[PDB]
């Protein structure tokens, strides 16, 4: 739509007077604009990062080219099956792609590094090698993949606000992650039979792998300390993750936002330019390097015109040019505020919008505080006057509870006498007319201004229309022709009445926004309101609107979904195996990575945001990959060989290390930035890497010297008595 | 005809804008303001019915007035309020009470 | 199997790159939207009285309206509030997943059935529906650099010459207006209306 | 009428109000000097007819309170642009005893 | 809908005047909720039997 | 098919759980009434001016 307007004013531009420019205030558009697309430089530059260490562990280009060549394969084919399914390009939609590029990356390592062994058993068969490799591999491809999916999908299937946030990744990766395997069974296998195939250096890992393969088995011996351990680093979760506080959406800075400056009701107009004014002028002067413009509107209610409120759209620099949170909407609009609320009698405020929260959270309530009886209005403020008042007495948790600006102004009544006017002559008719033509417009026609109708309007001239005394100059003619003075068939006097009525439902109302502050919990206050909201005298009910509407509604439990997920990742696995037992092996890494990312997150300052979900099931599941491979290899280097004991879990843990450290380091170094990210539409970036790489490194060796206990530990204590 | 009004003037607008709701039908009738002409009684006056509406019509109605301090005011100004004019009968004493 | 690319390469050499510009062709035409849609909808048919006030607007025309105002489907609540700046506003929240022209349709069909009441002035100042979000798109800043023109002729330029198409165009739901487009005006004077014997009527 | 006595009355002030609805390619006006206003409006490729038809019409139906009174009692519609299509029967007489 | 008729119902009794009841009378609603339970039982019923 | 599963039967048996746990929450949160939507579509208008 931004193109249209931009381009339909284009059209414009050429013809208006003289020195006549289109400035550019608040516009929200370049942000998503500049946003989606730095996302899209990580995934560019990230498959750059892939490309290196794909190199450091293999040396070769033509054999570093062919798994470099997966992810950018599969990603573009996501994008097709994006827009089959009717989806659009967009963070999560991105975001997505980007946690998923771990999946791609190591589908094809798995695969090539396999055909790089196998490459040390044949002498020197490239085709023979690939081959040989798949088969005691492609079925392994086909069932992780047929089981991440599911560490994924039972998201974005508890719909509300939110879900079809997350139908967004699930879709993206659960898809994207199919690709990559029909990439494996297609691109890899072959091109990797096509142009497949330093004494202190490449000894390096050979000569620690040992060192690896020894530390292994031996562990959990003459001291059982190991197993232990487990349940220490497992109860070392659950620990943190009820500390580490959970939040939607992470607010961000998206260059621009507006403020407030609801004087009170019947200020004057003159006045509310006055606050404006110098709202202009503080962010003008002072923070000057950050805002490059305002546009002060005033007259314009958000809630309704009024000549009591005003709007100030301001207007920062390219991000760029402000380093450090200091320079940050958050901190640019916490000074901001400070400074107002000061000098200023009114209550003014500037606030920074919150991203893709069109209502999800908006932190606290709408109560609005009905009149369901005859009532009225006197006795409904009352009501909510009283409620008001105990919201006050109860800040024992955190509350701020409030009206919106109906506050009952004075207004002047002036009571028509029928009998006087048409006693004199005076028709009501003329009366009413003169009244509210001067006082209040009235607009008899259409005129004609350069070939555009326009209207017209009769009224008084400012000056004899601005206090009570002036309703002393209108007289009226009379049927005898004597002009005669409203003073003569009238009487006025001050009184209270209302300059917004609020109705909720046909039924009078009266909103009352409100929060539980840091502190307790937004259900709490609920429940409070609605205790003192059955005290209120008889005919007053109540109800939500709003993202209160959306609480009591819209939380289809996680675990209870994330359960469903248990169940299919199990099945799924003995499926796979064949045993009722093998895949507890795996399930068991779980803890081994949420253990790094409730970690990091909590060392960072950050929360459960979306972004911790995704970059917790993206390891959470593909540390689940890594360990199926290290526990598919026994059963097999056991089931359908010489071996057993430990000899199974002996080259299985063995081979997997290469593979591993080398996806295990092909994603995180990948991430880089994300975690420290630059500062536009960094929010997002940093929470999706810092719960990732943190939660990578803390599974990648913390399992790797960790599952083949499991494994043992598994099925060894299976054949027990 | 004291609890119909109840439920037409009471719940019939909630349940009728309820969900899965489409039409709904009420037997019986909100409340109107029923004034009830004498024939001879009126004739009694000089007086028809249109006069009767004619009085209504001006007796009982609302009328915008606008505001002291109005629209775009004059350099000072600080005072601003709005002017109530006539306004609607709200009983029945006075819908009694209008003059023929 | 995978056998069969093994060999017979250049098969599959060919897929990737169908398969890539299946993405490519999907991207050129992805829509980029900021994010997905998440906000129920939301029409508000809103009318204006000129010099009204507050209690008059709304015994006067928000009840009239409001309580026709039904068989409308999928509708979560609605909130009608409005100013004694003789102004009304009716929001009404539809579920998640309407069709908002829908919406805005049924709304109007009821509203229609109230048309006939309003006071006339009501009518003839122009009542309107909609259907946007509330949060603003993006502002337009217009200004005039040689000083040639003041604010009060810019809202007019502005409203004669670019309102118009804006208003009118696919996406802008709602465009308002920071100023007013010109009328004339008569400003009249009591003391001389009563000096010649006449009155604003 | 005429033209401008037309196109200030009506076609005007009608498409002053053409704004709200949907994908709209672009609109052309008649105003004639024998009272007619067409007023066409092409639409994007596909869009449902059915459905821009209506909102172009349910959007007419705000401007009427500005029309003027002999032209709500004439009326205004709103149909869908084909002037030209399947048969068109003729009804004549051969014996002239009926006018047009 | 009917499960909404109630729901709104419930929320305008607390309101009521002095002494105002809210009979039900025709609804065909317990009537589904019938002819479910009779096929639902057929079907264990039906299982049973083979 | 066969001798795959009768030869492998836990897979199998998997299978059997997936499409029981899978569906029979399609239970737990499908519609219910008595007919689907059934008679056609209707539409009414309504005039109505004084006796």
């Amino acid at each position: 739509t931004a193109a249209a307007i931009r381009a339909e004013l284009a059209k414009m531009e050429p013809f208006f007077p003289s020195g006549l420019k289109i400035v550019y205030p608040y516009d929200t558009t370049p942000f998503v604009k500049i946003s989606i697309h730095e996302v899209v430089k990580t995934l560019v530059e990230a498959i750059i990062l892939v490309f290196l260490v794909m190199y450091l562990f293999l040396q070769n280009f033509r054999a570093t080219l062919i798994p470099t060549i997966a992810v950018p394969v599969v990603l573009l084919g996501t994008f097709a099956v994006l827009a089959a399914f009717g989806f659009s390009i967009n963070t999560l939609t991105m975001f997505g792609m980007v946690l998923a590029i771990g999946l791609l990356v190591d589908d094809a390592i798995v695969v090539v590094e396999n055909v790089e062994r196998v490459m040390a058993e044949e002498g020197l068969p490239p085709k023979e090698a690939t081959r040989k490799s798949m088969g005691q591999i492609q079925g392994a491809l086909v069932g992780i993949a047929m089981v991440l999916s599911a560490v994924f999908v039972p998201m974005a299937f508890f719909g509300g606000s939110t879900g079809a946030i997350y139908r967004q990744f699930s879709i993206t990766i659960v898809s994207a992650m199919a690709l990559s395997v029909l990439v494996a069974l297609i691109l890899t296998p072959a091109l990797c039979a096509t142009m497949l195939k330093f004494g202190w250096f490449n000894r390096m890992f050979e000569k620690s792998t040992h060192h690896y393969t020894d530390s292994v088995g031996g562990i959990l011996r003459s001291t059982g300390r190991y197993l232990v351990l487990y349940l220490i680093i497992v109860v070392g979760m659950a620990y943190l993750f009820v500390r580490l506080p959970s939040s939607f959406l992470p607010d961000e800075d998206q260059g621009v936002f507006m403020t407030m400056v609801q004087l009170p009701a019947g200020a004057t107009q003159e006045r509310t330019q006055k606050v404006l004014n110098e709202v202009t002028h503080y962010y003008l002067t002072k923070e000057k390097n950050n805002v490059e413009s305002v546009f002060a509107v005033n007259g314009f209610g958000f809630a309704g015109r009024g000549q009591n409120t005003g709007i100030a759209f301001v207007s920062l620099k390219d991000w760029a040019d402000r380093p450090g949170e200091e320079n940050k909407v958050e901190a640019i609009t916490m000074r901001a505020t400070r400074a107002f609320s000061q000098i200023k009698d009114a209550m003014v405020f500037a606030f920074n919008l919150p991203a893709i929260v069109e209502l999800g959270t908006a932190t606290g309530f709408d109560f609005e505080l009905i009149d369901q009886a005859g009532l009225g209005h006197e006795k409904l403020t009352q009501a909510r006057n009283q409620l008001l008042a105990e919201a006050a007495k109860h800040p024992d948790m955190l509350t701020s509870v409030r009206p919106n600006g109906l506050e009952d102004t004075p207004q002047f009544k002036i009571d028509i006498d029928q009998e006087k006017a048409q006693a004199l002559g005076v028709s009501i008719n003329d009366i009413n007319t003169t009244l509210g033509a001067a006082w209040g417009g009235s607009y008899v026609n259409d005129f004609i201004d350069r070939g555009r109708v326009k209207k017209v309007y009769v009224m008084s001239e400012a000056k004899y229309r601005m206090l009570p005394d002036d309703i002393g100059d209108w007289y009226v003619r009379a049927a005898d022709g004597q002009m005669v003075p409203f003073s003569a068939f009238s009487s006025s006097r001050w009184e209270y009445g209302s300059p917004r009525l609020e109705r909720y439902n046909g039924l009078p109302s009266m909103e009352i926004l409100g929060q539980a502050a840091p502190g307790k919990s937004t259900g709490e206050a609920m429940e409070l309101m609605e205790q003192l909201a059955s005290k209120l005298p008889t005919g007053v009910g109540y109800d939500w609107t709003g993202m209160s509407y959306q609480e009591r509604l819209s939380g289809n439990q996680a675990p209870s979904l994330y359960a469903i997920s248990l169940i299919v990742v199990f099945l799924c696995l003995a499926a796979l195996y064949e045993s009722w037992s093998i895949p507890f092996s795996v399930m068991l890494v779980v803890p081994l990575g949420v253990i790094g990312a409730l970690l990091a997150a909590t060392f960072r300052g950050l929360t459960n945001d979306v972004y911790f979900q995704v970059g917790l099931l993206t390891t959470i599941g593909l540390s689940a990959k890594n360990a199926i491979l290290i526990v598919e290899f026994a059963k097999d280097l056991m089931d359908k060989e010489g071996k057993g004991l430990i000899e199974a879990t002996l080259d299985a843990v063995r081979m997997r290390l290469r593979p591993i450290l080398m996806t295990s380091l092909a994603f995180i170094l990948g991430v880089m930035p994300l975690v420290i990210s630059t500062g536009a539409g960094s929010g997002a970036q940093n929470a999706v890497g810092t719960g990732v790489m943190g939660g990578m490194v803390t599974a990648t060796v913390l399992a790797i010297f960790f599952v083949p206990v499991f494994f043992v530990v598994v099925r060894r204590r299976f054949s027990r008595k | 005809e004291d609890i119909s009004d109840y439920v037409a003037a009471n719940m019939k607008d909630a349940i009728s804008r309820t969900s899965g709701v489409g039409d709904v039908q009420l037997f019986g009738s909100q409340y109107a303001m029923r004034i009830w002409m004498n024939p001879n009684e009126l004739n009694k006056f000089q007086l028809t019915p249109v006069d009767v509406i004619t009085a209504i019509k001006a007796q009982n109605a609302q009328v915008a007035a606008g505001q002291l301090g109005g629209t775009p005011p004059v350099k000072g100004q600080q005072l601003n309020a709005s002017i109530i004019a006539q306004t609607r009968l709200t009983s029945t004493e006075e819908f009694g009470k209008i003059l023929l | 199997m995978p056998n069969f690319f093994i060999d017979r390469p250049i098969f599959a050499w060919v897929i990737a790159i169908i398969i890539m510009l299946a993405g490519g062709l999907a991207i050129l035409k992805l829509p980029v939207a900021q994010y997905p849609t998440i906000a129920p909808p939301a029409v508000t048919i809103s009318a204006s009285y000129p010099g009204a006030d507050a209690k008059t607007v709304q015994d006067t025309v928000t009840q009239v309206i409001e309580q026709n105002m039904n068989g409308i489907d999928n509708l979560m609540y609605m909130s009608s509030n409005s100013d004694s700046t003789g102004t009304v506003q009716i929001t009404l929240t539809f579920e998640s997943g309407t069709d908002a022209d829908i919406a805005q349709v049924q709304v109007q069909n009821k509203l229609q059935l109230a048309m006939p009441l309003l006071p006339q002035e009501v009518q003839q100042q122009g009542v309107s529906v909609e259907k946007s979000s509330s949060s603003f798109l993006m502002v337009v800043g217009v200004i005039n650099t040689d000083g040639t023109m003041t604010q009060e002729d810019i809202s007019d330029y502005v409203a004669a010459n670019m309102k118009d198409a804006i208003s009118r165009t696919s996406g802008v739901g709602d465009v308002q207006l920071f100023g007013s487009q010109y009328a004339m005006r008569i400003w009249m004077n009591p003391n001389e209306l009563n000096k010649f014997q006449l009155t604003p009527v």
